DNA sequence: TCGGATGTATATATCTGACACGTGCCTGGAGACTAGGGAGTAATCCCCTTGGCGGTTAAAACGCGGGGGACAGCGCGTACGTGCGTTTAAGCGGTGCTAGAGCTGTCTACGACCAATTGAGCGGCCTCGGCACCGGGATTCTCGA
DNA sequence: CGAGAATCCCGGTGCCGAGGCCGCTCAATTGGTCGTAGACAGCTCTAGCACCGCTTAAACGCACGTACGCGCTGTCCCCCGCGTTTTAACCGCCAAGGGGATTACTCCCTAGTCTCCAGGCACGTGTCAGATATATACATCCGA
């Protein structure tokens, strides 16, 4: 059947999480999954270029970061590292 | 074994039409010489699109051009569209 | 700049009241210190603007930039989203430790008749409104001209509706006494900024004819509704007062 | 006799009409007729899937309707309320098309 | 062993795993750090949420309560850090914003 | 009526250990502090002394704000806080030119 | 005496700036206009020469080439002199604001 | 802490940018709103190179950082590297 | 050499390795890096070309960037391939409005 | 030192080939050089696109080729081609 | 479309080839316009023929043509954005090399004006004249009487012409000293002319030219005009200007 | 000064390879820059999208929109070649001598 | 100055289908592990950024006469909007035909990879000629009559 | 026509960066095993293409007319040009030393790999969100 994976579930879990009474159309779905798949080859891809240009052969976290600050803009990318910081602190704390 | 050349269906482009876009565009008066130049840029506009959609078809050893192929077209024309893929 | 004074370098810290002081209240004391300006009640769920550290409801502020300008409904300072702001839970606290009660609904006939308080309180300078009868959405208002301006002793009729979704839409204000100004329409109809494109959430009808009466003081002939009007006004200055006297001598007193 | 609006006030409608809306304006048939008639210089005996042909009308028409709010900018920066080629070419000459 | 998600670890939603994945296998080094799946997740869960709420509200707004492409660009095109970001980007079906200029307005 | 040895911790500064004398927050916080307490704190760290948040990159003076509006309620709660700040502020500048 | 008719040698001067290759900014107040905006970013910065040049490169080519745009925004409108809310539109339908 | 500096751009340059750029009539409220748009720009540019410089973990704004950053603006600059 | 035996000057072997890094893809082509150093040799021959035509219409033998300019755009195609990159030391092709010209 | 590379002599050579009697300056020759330099990443950026969407994990000359069709405009492209098609084949000639 | 063949195309024969050993007889202006290259006024060497026109030039020539000015056609004003738009042409070449041994391997920019000065003698066009005041060839004397059917019908008019370095590569600078009453004629001497302007290519002349402003006495261009107050003295419209203009120019030159 | 040569000498520049005679309305190759008579490339091309002779391909689709008539070139074979204009005008007015339809041709 | 003809905002019955959740399933993600190695980090050579005389002079400021141009007012005129009648074809679906995308199993030619090893290419030194510099004078646009 | 700069032109000269040689380091070349991606014939079936009468929405055509593009024009005014005066960018350049480059080296961290298994998707199914439509009431525009 060959499956084709998707971010469907994801942001439909995250849906339910900030407002628990609406629902979600498949056009918009696709819409937000193609978004999401953007936004994941923009970081990706800036995060490439900041390991390539400190010959660096490692994407960590930092890279990561900084590619965040340098895409998103104001506050957005403010709130952006701060729940990354906070995921990747609370993942290093539970084992 | 099934061949058929289309001709002027840009005129397929009808003046209410692009009446209609400029309407969603936020134009209170139209004139006469704006339908003409429309249509040549929507022309133009297709003309590059397609022709990278294509292009990206035939590298896909492929007779038939898919919806991502038209997405990667816009894409690196700096034209990134939702709602199809990518 | 924040160059300390010549106290501040050496400012002494106030001794907090450790004794037992029990301190007395009034919903009228600290009433301008905690209403949000955009529904004119208690604040709930307090946001707070980063740029201009001014207070308003959750709801208010995120239904004001949702429904209208990204400005701050307040100072009009660039608000370009909820981001732009954060909750402030040192005052919900202090207002939730001193009112108990909390607030009620924030429905828009209920501000309405919290700025008719508001007007019935303090009545602002030469201005006056109020509803025409048990309708509380047609107001009727009266406009008393300024002494500057060529208006002495007019006391002009206005008509006043409230959209239903105020106060997140400006109210339909017009005129119904005839008179000569490049900015008033011959129906009633007024040129301001603040009635159309730039009304504000936590504006008043107060402000609103305060700001017509600075109207009156200071005409606007850039746009205006009837050019000849404005034409006179900026060419002579003679013939505009002459005639706005005589129509506020005929058409007003 | 008759009831005739003053010209202006059913273009105002209209744009008001279509500024909410959502769905495409360009007839579906036509538009693919010129997609494949534009597209047959390029490869012979093209097929196109349908989500192809919608991409492409998708795009098209929201590029038209953007290019139509710069030219209509254009039009009104000139103190005028009609747009005119001249708007439109402007446009894209500062959009670096042109 | 009693075996538990990355996303669960990290208090995500966002598979952290297949971020990681994808992120090995898409060509963008040689080697990653495991802290760059959970923060790009992180992030990605942060932008889907801050989009997804707006949008609710926009939906909210036009008495519907699915959430349509058509409220997506409501919610996009009113929040300039949003639209800058998605300033290159065409949502489908999603119309634009309602703005009729002061000029062409009626005398 | 409500006792105001419940309500001093709202109005308390943590840097003088007082009531807000013209109060000062912090943007990206909220925080409230003493003006003369803050301007002098900042010149050292450039982060909040209470929740340790980065209040700028380099300059901490750009993201603090004077709050009239929480100054004015520390003023109207406390009983002769104004009047002994003036009684203060004009015994000092009385014998200093 | 002697006298030269307003936008002779202004025309001039177009078609003199236009043959050279220079740059047209000052250089030490434009590396102090520099390191003035990079203080807001990062404490005690230190800056190549090449950076700076780099830097005045990028600015002169923008500002000459939104000039460009500028001027037809004016010509548009019936007019011969650029004015504010031609720079306006110009940076309106480059995509800036 | 450096001083204004934003009327470093003084008016003759500015002419000059408009000379260069095929202008013959220039207003005066031009060469503010010309200042305000290249502290705009600059601002943009800088803090990206600035960013660049502190991932690299460096107290020293090289060139690279600066064409780097004009790069991820969509402007790409010759006669630096890259 | 790959270069001599392609008939290219552009270094083959240097551009296959750095085809090889960069994280392009798993494995690089055997005719790629020929391919692509041959399309580099000969953009850069257009434009050495073009360039070297514009520094003899300026009487100079050695070429300056204000030639690269001139040659770039004064090229549709190269204009369009380099529409978004700035060329230090170029300055602007001379152009002066119709409108502008003096008049009365 | 780390020897830093450019494509200095090979822009020199060729320049020799196009033009005997023709010089360059250092400006011009580091602003070849970022030519250079940017259209060999894209070209490859492009070609690696081309290799990903296709599910192949091998950039050989045919992507590279596709890539100059996407990115060259007009003749510009079409020469490129011939150039590249040439190449290739003198290469298989000679192996 | 176009290339549908007629009844008569549908069933041609061949022509066929004279195989005969005989010789042609042509002069050296026979295949002139043929072989000629519109910007150097020469026979041509190096052929390069445009893909979209087939119009045929030198290769130096249309390159620099290209290079300096607009980027379209010097005979058609068809666009071509550089110089790969148009091939090689060997076979012009060869055909060249047959009938005319003799390339010439030195052009422009004194041989050009010089072959124009021949192409003016030869046949001068309609009432018009020009010539080099003295020895220097770059600084010419044209000599325009007034056509007929015109508001300047009798007279005479003197101007100068200036030939840049790199004509004609660049359009030569043309000023009317003799002070004519006309829309596009400045006072100063100065001609708002589009195609000595922008609109320039390499394969004008100076017969185009004065040719080009012997119609514009006729029927002038009042949308960019050098003067606006002549612009309301066609407004007038076309019964003023035939007594102004012929009282203050055609009675100061006749 | 007056030349003059053997017109079989010139005869290859100016015969069409398809017909293997002169050329007659003569159409070129623009991708290539090859000659025909307009009759046999535009029949050519009806069975073929590549050149006759150096099979280069004249276009990806539609061949037809890479041809341009050559008129200098038919101006050439018409001067050095004696005669050939009139007989093919004879030729043209003799076909329509019998057959009342379309002139313009 | 205002009431009636248009058509937009609004309300609610009602059938339709896509949103949404349950389920068997299968593969990708998790867990425990070793060890090569990129990266951390203290150490150190030394390039290049930074400060600051003071002395110059071209460039930037300030001011003033005034001429070309922005801009508000007005009017001849035509191009475009509004509305109804004629007419073109888009949209509908009903559906058979099959091109060709998609998946699978098999055979096999492609390229990474370790290894041996020599020159291609970069850091670096030096004679020299392109070119910036320089000043007398050719001369060509400009402004007035 | 004629005065007056001001760009261009021409012969001379001081200067430094373009170009060629050379020491030599290290990356490209030569050559072979082999895991494996890629070529490819083979095969299931989704989905694109042609078909084709029909209700009718919509494009089209056209007459009447008024808001609006456009040329004309008088008047306030604001940049232009230019001499004088004020100001700091520019330059030579020795000198403190931050800090970027490079190097030697211990080691934390991630690729790599076999296994267990449940998270994730395709599939099936019931119904509520919404499209739908008759039907209100409503805000809004405009002439006698
Ligand atoms: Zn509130
Ligand atoms: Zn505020
Ligand atoms: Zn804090
Ligand atoms: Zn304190
Ligand atoms: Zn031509
Ligand atoms: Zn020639
Ligand atoms: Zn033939
Ligand atoms: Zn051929």
């Amino acid at each position: 059947k060959t499956r084709k994976e998707s971010y469907a579930i994801y942001v439909y879990k995250v849906l339910k999480q900030v407002h628990p009474d609406t629902g979600i159309s498949s056009k918009a779905m696709s819409i937000m999954n193609s978004f999401v798949n953007d936004v994941f080859e923009r970081i990706a891809g800036e995060a490439s270029r900041l390991a390539h240009y400190n010959k660096r052969s490692t994407i960590t976290s930092r890279e990561i970061q900084t590619a965040v600050r340098l895409l998103l803009p104001g506050e957005l990318a403010k709130h952006a590292v701060s729940e990354g910081t906070k995921a990747v602190t609370k993942y290093t704390s539970a084992k | 074994r099934h061949r058929k050349v289309l001709r002027d269906n840009i005129q397929g482009i009808t003046k209410p039409a692009i009446r209609r876009l400029a309407r969603r565009g936020g134009v209170k008066r139209i004139s006469g010489l704006i339908y003409e130049e429309t249509r040549g840029v929507l022309k133009v506009f297709l003309e590059n699109v397609i022709r990278d959609a294509v292009t990206y078809t035939e590298h896909a050893k492929r007779k038939t051009v898919t919806a991502m192929d038209v997405v990667y077209a816009l894409k690196r024309q700096g034209r990134t569209l939702y709602g199809f893929g990518g | 700049t924040w160059e300390l004074s010549l106290y501040e370098l050496q400012r002494t810290p106030q001794e907090a009241i450790t004794d037992g002081l029990e301190i007395v209240v009034s919903p009228r004391s600290l009433h301008s210190e905690l209403m949000c300006p955009i529904c004119l009640d208690m604040l709930k769920n307090t946001m707070t603007t980063k740029e201009c550290l001014h207070r308003f409801c959750a709801d208010c502020i995120i239904t004001a930039l949702r429904s209208g300008n990204k400005e701050c409904p307040t100072c009009r300072k660039k608000l370009v989203s909820k981001r732009s702001l954060r909750p402030d839970p040192n005052f919900d606290a202090l207002i939730s430790k001193i009112y108990p009660s909390g607030s009620g609904s924030r429905s828009a006939l209920k501000r309405i008749n919290k700025e008719l308080s508001d007007l019935a309180r303090d009545p602002p300078a030469q201005c006056s409104a109020g509803p025409v009868g048990d309708d509380m959405f047609h107001w009727q208002a009266t406009i008393m001209g300024p002494n500057d301006s060529p208006y002495q002793g007019g006391v002009f009729f206005l008509t006043i509706h409230f959209p239903t979704d105020y106060p997140f839409k400006p109210p339909k204000v017009a005129f119904t006494t005839r008179i000569y100004h490049p900015n008033i329409n011959s129906n009633g109809s007024i040129c301001l900024d603040i009635l159309r494109s730039q009304w504000s959430p936590a504006l008043t009808i107060s402000k609103v004819l305060l700001s017509i009466c600075s109207l009156l003081c200071d005409p606007n002939p850039d746009d205006p509704l009837v050019p000849e009007i404005a034409r006179i006004y900026k060419t002579d200055r003679d013939k505009y007062n002459r005639i706005s006297r005589e129509w506020t001598q005929k058409y007003a007193m | 006799k008759p009831h005739r609006y003053r010209p202006g006030t059913v273009a105002l409608r209209e744009i008001r009409r279509y500024q909410k809306s959502t769905e495409l304006l360009i007839r579906k048939l036509p538009f693919q007729r010129l997609v494949r008639e534009i597209a047959q210089d390029f490869k012979t005996d093209l097929r196109f899937q349908s989500s192809a042909v919608m991409a492409l009308q998708e795009a098209s028409e929201a590029y038209l309707v953007a290019l139509f709010e710069d030219t209509n900018l254009c039009a009104i920066h000139a103190k005028r309320v009609t747009i005119m080629p001249k708007d439109i070419q402007l446009a894209r000459r500062i959009r670096g098309e042109r | 062993a009693k075996a538990k998600t990355r996303s669960s670890r990290a208090g995500l939603q966002f598979p952290v795993g297949r971020v990681h994945r994808l992120l090995r296998k898409g060509n963008y080094a040689e080697r990653v750090g495991a802290g760059a799946p959970v923060y790009l997740a992180a992030v990605l869960e942060y932008l889907t949420a801050e989009i997804l709420e707006l949008a609710g509200n926009a939906a909210r707004d036009n008495k519907k309560t699915r959430i349509i492409p058509r409220h997506l660009q409501l919610a996009v095109r009113n929040d300039e850090e949003l639209n800058k970001l998605l300033g290159r980007v065409t949502i489908a079906q999603g119309g634009v914003l309602p703005n009729i200029q002061s000029v062409l307005l009626p005398k | 009526r409500i006792k105001i040895t419940e309500l001093n911790p709202h109005l308390m500064c943590v840097l003088c250990g007082g009531y807000f004398i013209d109060a000062t927050t912090i943007i990206e916080c909220l925080h409230s502090f003493c003006k003369t307490c803050i301007v002098r704190y900042l010149e050292t760290s450039k982060y909040c002394p209470i929740c340790d948040v980065q209040v700028h990159k380099t300059r901490p003076l750009l993201n603090i704000r004077s709050d009239k509006t929480l100054q004015d309620i520390v003023y109207k709660l406390v009983p002769g806080l104004f009047k002994n700040e003036m009684k203060r502020r004009r015994d000092f500048y009385a014998a200093h030119p």
